[PDB]
């Protein structure tokens, strides 16, 4: 199909299916827009920029705006609105109109799905036997993978092999990692269908611009799945974006303090998105100022400004508790848009699938 | 592009097995499903008689049997992968046997996602309708009326989506339905009532019931019982609402129960498959309540023996069962009421050939004549064989005796008493040589009465104790005791005797338009009839058949001008159908035979040509005219039996035995270069054997099983793997791997041996290039452990010469044989993986370099990698392979070692390889094709194309260094060209419903080769070996429209249209069949009728008929 | 729009304007609590005070 979508200016984010996009809107040129996109019940479009200083893009996601909040101030009409990605996109011309917004030509690309890696083998072999409920977690997946994986001999490859390209398997592999960072359950907020699992993964892993777009680029949700874990166990290490050499924190550090998962989406009151991951601890980084409270995102604590030691660019702040009684007592909010996640030794950027 | 695919093979593993009354009401009948293929038996105290065996145009995905109200023999519904569903009923009238589509309709929804359990299709017991679960939640019914012959069916929205396993419950008063479905909770059992009026699921008989964790199964018990059985792991209970019957036996805890079927109708006993290829049985006590009714006393299981894994069974009759097995050969086995010393009441019968799985394959010209073999690593677990599969009959030579110039060969019985041949009569150009057999040794001898100064046309032992000789001066007959001449029949104007038949009690001779019937009595050869025909006879014959045994009512002719093949009455002459044939060359033989049931009269002419046509013995009128060429130089037409049935040996520069198989002639060649005459033989030191004759050597030998493809098995018990061909060597490298249970004294077990124990050298990769602290060994008693190792087989005797077992942990993944460098040593290199259970990934591996010298294999090189060896390739004199996502290129030292010379680093990983020339393409699980080439003056890999189309992929092959063959997700093959401006990207230009799974390509022919471009072979899970060979444009331009013209006559099983089977199908994507010929269906247009024939052939280039022919002929040669 | 910078205020994040009394910067938007309003100083971008610097 084929949509001429409206997209925003002052919108800078790389949005992923079934992420939220937070926005705050002074220009009363754009708040009009929202409000029409409201009515309407049309979708605005989210360019994936490339190269964001002469605004070129090639792909992108289709947000439907889900909240909206007209708070009538004595200053001006301050407007907050929450949207959701829906659909990916490719884009194939970018209509400037006289009023200083464009309107892209999208393609919609489709949600590739793809089967049972083992019904693709024969059709009536080892059906009874394949889907199975709930004794410990290592006889569990032993039996499982053999009873599951028993028509992997009739093929030229082994039992392990098929396991690597499974959609449970590899959802469950990203769970043990999700796991040692967040102390929730999967039962209700992690979902159960690999295309909204894979999605949701993206949307709260600590990745850079141009691993996100290359994320977005996969149509399989079986592709998408394996590559997220490429970077989990690969980049264990995150760096200044500036600088491409400081390390900052690695996988081992990251913690969820707020049950929302480990890295959300926040809002300074200047209207920016700030994509926080917690981290305990963040070596290489300058506090700036004193500590203050201030629109503290994490209640209780007080933020500190933290600066690269080389560059001195802003990375994120140092967050540490008022009261003993809290746990823990200090923690770092990286923000997403000045890290860039480093494979250690001396290889560059690579992904199977 | 443009391809041809053909069959070499049909599909070999069982898919589905059903017993009932198709054909007739009182026949006892087994139907087989082989996928695309159906097979129709009779159950007789010998075995299995063959009837009918029909290619289906999809998948059998359901095969099931019924017999609903006014009708006298049952019905057989089948639906297929594509859900297309068909009521077939057999019609046999008088010899000809057909399969008519009484109802058929495509029940394929709009949107539907199927489901993870597969297609379960299911019947009602009063044949009341018909119960399919096609997709999760929602469960079709089609209506069985006598009136929906399009069959349309209604879709119900059932609230339960992850059902296991449903069975129409018997004994009801509305169609009820009993399944096992898992959710959140837990796996129940759960009844419905089936209203057709309604469409909606009614309460059922009993309440929701909680099962075992692991059960899996559904048996419908019948009357007077009722109520169903549901299997688990370990326990099996019984539900009849108000009974709750279980049990735990710890004989069936060590493998998992996967197959069932009745024996008795009232469902007392049930025999029960597993995993593990044993056989058991399920005995449903009966207690003697006085109410009429009877109620279950206890379930008792009970071992009976050992069969291969099988996906199904199925109970004849007389303790005799049939094991359609998909992993081993399929067998027929026998119940005893005492057991064996071993404790085994199971014991086998006969054994039907299972090629497949076919996991990897080579094509080797073994004994160097010429035509490549196929040596294939077939079967999985105790199944575990290797296969060698060559083209052609072979004949093994025992006797080689220079002779040149024989002109016909008889076998005969000087002595009456003796039932073996002791004597050979050999015709010579104007003259007949008298050959003794005492033993193997073979004299030359005179036989009293026979004359030697003539050229002889027939000999042999005839009625009433006497011996016949038809020469060119006269017709002798000499009485077999006191050896004399007794009587002698000549011609009056003392001519000679231009062409002559006789046999056992009649002698039919011909003197250039005369024709002289003459009768065998004792001393005596009287003439009965005196006709004289048209123009000179050419070819004469007067076999009898089966109409009353004696003497023979009918006799065929060919004429000199005006070619046409006549039948004649014996006592008059009567000109009973005179079949025209044309062309300018006149019938040299001329035969009447049976095969089977159904009469034959076979011509062949000096061209290579012979036609067939059947033929009524009492009547006397030829049918259903087919031609076909087999050689170029005249064809001689002799009969043998040889294994119990009749066969016809076509003499000729291409030599053929004429046989028959599914009630149509077959024509497979035999392994000899020329044979100008021959007979059988059955001497007692040459005892059941061939007389064959060409224009220099008279040889006597034993024919191979008459059959096409000679198929030669080699058991393992272990599964293998990879196979490669060291020709240095003379043997075969093999990967295999046993299961060894976890012992609790801390080692490993085998269950059965195997290869890889028992082999005549053995050794272990004793190396520490891995270190111990790398995995904790947490693995408790009983574990499956799978020993991975490389065999040493020999390619004469293919005995386990080596047995070379890696390290705890190893997993080989790929293996070749070839010289590395400026080395003359040809090695064994295997690259291996390893994988401990807690890693999901595997961080380690390594490539092994083995030289097979003084009967062991040495160890010359061991390079270790930091991650899975998946494929490697010989490329120019370096060592190409693949660890995990990495293409290194390794070089061989002078100190024998492997140095990497270069790198190619991709964001895929690294499954297929395969090279030509300098180009490589490389291949992904998820379809991500890849070409790269190595420039030498650069010294590394440079990407030069690729097209990342997400699918599931299983084998690759490069045709050419443009064209790319390959096999993709949902049973299809794709081709990938390259247009050498834009050149990044490969043009998919191939798209094709092949319908089997794909594991191994391999280029080759097993033609001997002493019209199409390439050829490579391919070998699939089923079994089935087919043949791809690309074509040019114009000659796909012409079979393509061929495609089309058959297809509006042949009658398609179940009326499925040959355009929709064989077009691409992935579920996302149903696109129709391009580049690609379906070499299958062009092979059908001989099989056709000839009236049909022209009407395909309807409309510088001229259509005709006959040019047709010779096309369809010549490709018929590649195979 | 001229509008000096009169007291120096560090930024806290990639949206604030880091400044020095003295420059102008121009004025693209103006609106906003605390009088915090966008200007750009030809290259960098970013909010600041209305306390800190004067029109
Ligand atoms: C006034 C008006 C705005 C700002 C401010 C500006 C940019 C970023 C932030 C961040 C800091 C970290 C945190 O916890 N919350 C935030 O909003 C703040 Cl506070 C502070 C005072
Ligand atoms: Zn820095």
């Amino acid at each position: 199909s084929c949509q001429v979508i409206p997209v925003l200016p002052q919108v800078m984010m790389i949005l992923i299916p079934g992420q939220t996009l937070p926005l705050q809107l002074f220009h009363p040129q754009e708040v009009s827009m929202v409000r029409n996109l409201i009515q309407k019940d049309r979708t605005f479009a989210v360019l994936a920029y490339s190269n964001v200083q002469e605004r070129e893009a090639q792909f992108g996601t289709t947000a439907e705006i889900y909240a909206y909040r007209e708070e009538q101030d004595f200053g001006i009409e301050i407007v907050k609105v929450k949207a959701i990605g829906r659909q990916r996109f490719k884009v194939l011309e970018l209509r400037t109109q006289s009023d200083g917004i464009q309107q892209a030509k999208v393609q919609i690309l489709p949600e590739c799905v793809l089967p049972s890696t083992m019904s693709a083998v024969q059709l009536e072999s080892l059906n009874k036997c394949q889907i199975f409920p709930s004794q410990c977690s290592y006889k569990w997946w032993q039996k499982y993978q053999k009873r599951k994986f028993h028509c992997a001999n009739l093929t030229s490859w082994p039992r392990w092999l098929y396991s690597l390209y499974d959609a449970e398997t590899l959802m469950d592999r990203i769970k043990k990692q999700l796991r040692e960072w967040d102390e929730n359950l999967k039962d209700d907020s992690l979902p159960s269908n690999p295309i909204d699992f894979s999605y949701r993964v993206a949307a709260c892993l600590p990745i850079d611009d141009v691993l996100r777009i290359q994320l977005l680029k996969i149509g399989s949700a079986i592709q998408r799945l394996r590559c997220e874990l490429d970077i989990m166990n690969k980049c264990t290490s995150l760096c200044c974006k500036q600088c491409q050499e400081t390390e900052i924190t690695t996988k081992n550090e990251i913690f969820s303090l707020s049950l929302c998962g480990p890295m959300a989406a926040y809002v300074n009151p200047h209207g920016y998105v700030h994509e926080t991951l917690t981290v305990y601890k963040a070596c290489n980084l300058n506090l700036i100022g004193r500590p203050s409270t201030e629109h503290s995102w994490f209640p209780g604590y007080a933020w500190t400004v933290a600066q690269c030691k080389i560059c001195a660019s802003h990375i994120g702040w140092k967050f540490t508790a008022t009261k003993k009684d809290m746990s823990p007592q200090k923690f770092w909010g990286l923000t997403r848009s000045a890290l860039l996640p480093t494979i250690p030794d001396t290889e560059d950027e690579i992904s199977p699938d | 592009s443009y391809n041809y695919v053909v069959t070499a093979q049909k599909p070999t593993a069982v898919n589905g097995c059903v017993t009932g009354h198709f054909t007739s009401a009182e026949d006892l009948n087994l139907l087989i499903a082989k996928n695309t293929r159906l097979e129709i038996y009779v159950v007789t105290a010998e075995g299995l008689r063959p009837v009918k065996e029909v290619g289906m145009y999809g998948k059998i995905a359901v095969m099931e049997l019924f017999r609903p109200k006014g009708e006298s023999k049952d019905l057989l519904f089948i639906l297929t992968a594509k859900y297309n569903a068909c009521i077939l009923e057999y019609k046999q009238s008088g010899e000809s046997i057909d399969i008519i589509t009484r109802a058929h309709g495509n029940v394929q929804d709009r949107i539907g996602r199927p489901s993870e359990t597969g297609i379960i299709g299911i019947i009602d017991p009063e044949c009341r309708m018909i119960g399919l679960r096609l997709y999760d939640g929602l469960f079709k019914v089609i209506p069985l009326d006598r009136d929906n012959k399009e069959l349309k069916a209604f879709n119900i929205r059932l609230e339960e989506l992850h059902v296991i396993d449903v069975k129409f419950l018997y004994g009801c008063q509305a169609p009820t339905i009993c399944f096992v479905y898992q959710d959140p909770q837990g796996r129940h059992v759960k009844t419905y009532e089936v209203s057709l009026r309604e469409k909606e699921f009614n309460k059922g008989p009993w309440k929701q019931e909680n099962v075992e964790a692991e059960a899996s199964m559904v048996i419908a018990v019948p009357e007077p019982f009722g109520g169903a059985i549901i299997i688990g792991q370990e326990s099996i209970t019984y539900h009849n609402g108000d009974k709750y019957l279980a049990i735990a036996p710890p004989i069936i805890k060590q493998s998992t129960i996967v197959c069932h079927n009745r024996v008795d109708p009232n469902g007392s006993r049930y025999l029960l498959g597993d995993m593990e290829g044993r056989l058991f049985m399920l005995l449903l006590e009966k207690e003697e309540q006085m109410d009429g009714t009877v109620t279950l006393k206890d379930l008792r299981v009970e071992l009976l023996g050992e069969t291969s894994i099988a996906e199904c069974l199925t109970y004849l009759d007389n303790g005799v069962v049939f094991v359609g097995s998909r992993l081993g050969d399929s067998q027929l086995v026998k119940l005893n009421v005492d057991s064996n010393e071993q404790g085994s009441y199971v014991v086998a019968m006969e054994t039907f050939t299972n090629l497949g799985p076919i996991v990897d394959m080579c094509v080797v010209d073994l004994e160097r004549q010429g035509q490549g073999q196929l040596v294939t690593c077939s079967g999985a677990f105790k199944e575990g064989s290797l296969r060698i599969i060559r083209n052609g009959i072979g004949i093994h030579e025992h006797a080689s005796i220079d002779l040149p110039g024989i002109k016909g060969l008889w076998p005969l019985r000087s002595d009456p008493n003796r039932e073996t041949d002791d004597t050979l009569v050999l015709s010579f150009v104007g003259q007949t040589r008298v050959l003794m057999l005492n033993g193997e040794e073979v004299e030359e001898t005179e036989l009293m009465g026979f004359v030697d100064d003539q050229q002889t046309f027939f000999c042999g032992n005839v009625a009433h104790q006497q011996l016949i000789q038809i020469t060119s001066a006269s017709v002798r007959l000499v009485s077999q005791e006191p050896k004399a001449l007794v009587s002698e029949w000549k011609e009056p104007q003392a001519k000679n005797i231009s062409v002559a038949s006789c046999n056992s009690s009649q002698v039919v001779v011909a003197v250039g338009r005369a024709l002289y019937y003459l009768q065998i009595h004792p001393q005596e050869l009287r003439q009965i009839s005196h006709t004289e025909m048209e123009h000179e006879v050419a070819c004469l014959d007067i076999t009898p058949l089966g109409d009353s045994n004696g003497l023979s009512p009918l006799c065929a002719i060919g004429l000199w001008t005006d070619i046409s093949a006549r039948i004649l009455k014996l006592p008059s002459f009567e000109l009973l159908h005179k079949e025209m044939l044309g062309g300018e060359i006149i019938p040299r033989s001329i035969l009447m035979t049976t095969f089977e049931s159904s009469h034959y009269l076979l011509c062949a002419l000096g061209d290579g040509a012979l036609f067939y046509f059947g033929l009524n013995i009492e009547t006397g009128l030829l049918s259903d005219r087919k031609k076909v060429t087999l050689g170029t130089q005249p064809t001689v037409l002799r009969t043998f039996r040889s294994l119990s049935t009749t066969n016809v040996f076509a003499c000729s520069d291409r030599p053929t035995v004429i046989y028959s198989s599914n009630h149509k002639l077959v024509f497979s060649n035999v392994n000899l270069k020329e044979v100008n005459y021959m007979c059988p033989l059955n001497s007692d030191g040459y005892p059941d054997s061939l007389a064959l004759a060409n224009n220099s050597t008279l040889t006597i030998g034993t024919i191979d099983e008459i059959q096409k493809l000679h198929i030669r098995t080699v058991p393992l018990y272990e599964s293998p793997r990879k196979i490669c061909y060291q020709e240095v060597s003379q043997c075969f490298g093999v990967l295999s791997s046993r299961i060894e249970v976890q012992d609790t004294s801390g080692g490993t077990t085998a269950l059965r041996p195997s290869a890889s124990t028992q082999a005549l050298s053995s050794s272990v990769s004793s190396s520490k290039l891995f270190s111990s602290s790398t995995a904790p060994h947490e693995t408790s008693f009983g574990e499956e452990v799978e020993v991975h190792n490389l065999l040493i087989i020999d390619q004469h005797t293919f005995e386990v010469l080596h047995a070379h077992q890696f390290l705890q942990n190893e997993y080989a993944l790929s293996l070749v044989s070839c010289k590395l460098g400026k080395d003359p040593n040809t090695y064994f290199i295997v690259g291996t993986a390893m994988v401990y259970p807690e890693e999901a990934e595997p961080k380690q591996g390594r490539i092994v370099v083995f030289q097979y010298s003084d009967g062991k294999l040495q160890t010359v090189a061991e390079k270790e990698v930091k991650g899975a060896v998946y494929s490697m390739v010989e490329f120019n004199g370096k060592l190409l392979a693949s660890i995990n996502s990495t293409v290194r290129l390794y070089e061989w030292t002078t100190e024998k070692e492997l140095r990497t010379e270069c790198n190619h680093y991709n964001n895929i990983m690294a499954l297929y390889l395969k090279t030509k020339g300098d180009f490589i393409l490389v291949g992904d699980l998820m379809r991500s094709v890849l070409l790269l080439a190595y420039k030498p003056m650069e010294g590394n890999f440079e990407e030069i194309a690729r097209d990342f189309n997400p699918n599931w992929m299983s084998a690759v092959e490069i045709l050419d260094d443009d064209n790319f063959l390959g096999a993709e997700n949902a049973f299809n093959l794709f081709v990938c060209q390259k247009d050498s401006e834009e050149r990044q990207h490969l043009q998919e230009v191939g798209l094709f419903h092949l319908g089997e799974f794909v594991n191994v390509f391999c280029h080759g022919s097993l033609v001997m080769q002493n019209p199409t471009q390439g050829s490579v072979l391919f070998g699939t899970v089923n079994g089935m070996i087919g043949l791809v060979t690309s074509l040019s444009e114009s000659w796909y331009n012409l079979l393509l429209d061929m495609q089309n013209r058959l297809n509006k006559v042949i009658k398609s099983v179940g009326k499925i249209e040959h355009s929709f089977w064989r077009s691409f199908h992935t579920e996302r994507k149903t696109e129709p069949a391009t580049g690609f010929i379906d070499g299958d269906l062009i092979e059908s247009f001989l099989d056709i009728s000839r009236p049909k024939m022209q009407e395909v052939v309807a409309n510088k280039r001229e259509a005709t008929a006959d040019d047709l022919i010779k096309v369809v002929e010549e490709l018929t040669r590649i195979h | 729009g001229t509008a000096k910078a009169r007291y120096d205020f560090c930024a806290r994040d990639r949206s604030e304007l880091s400044l020095k009394e003295g420059d102008i910067i121009k004025i693209l938007n103006k609106k906003g609590q605390q009088g915090w309003w966008r200007g750009e100083i030809y290259g960098r971008v970013g909010w600041f005070p209305a306390n800190y610097v004067e029109e």
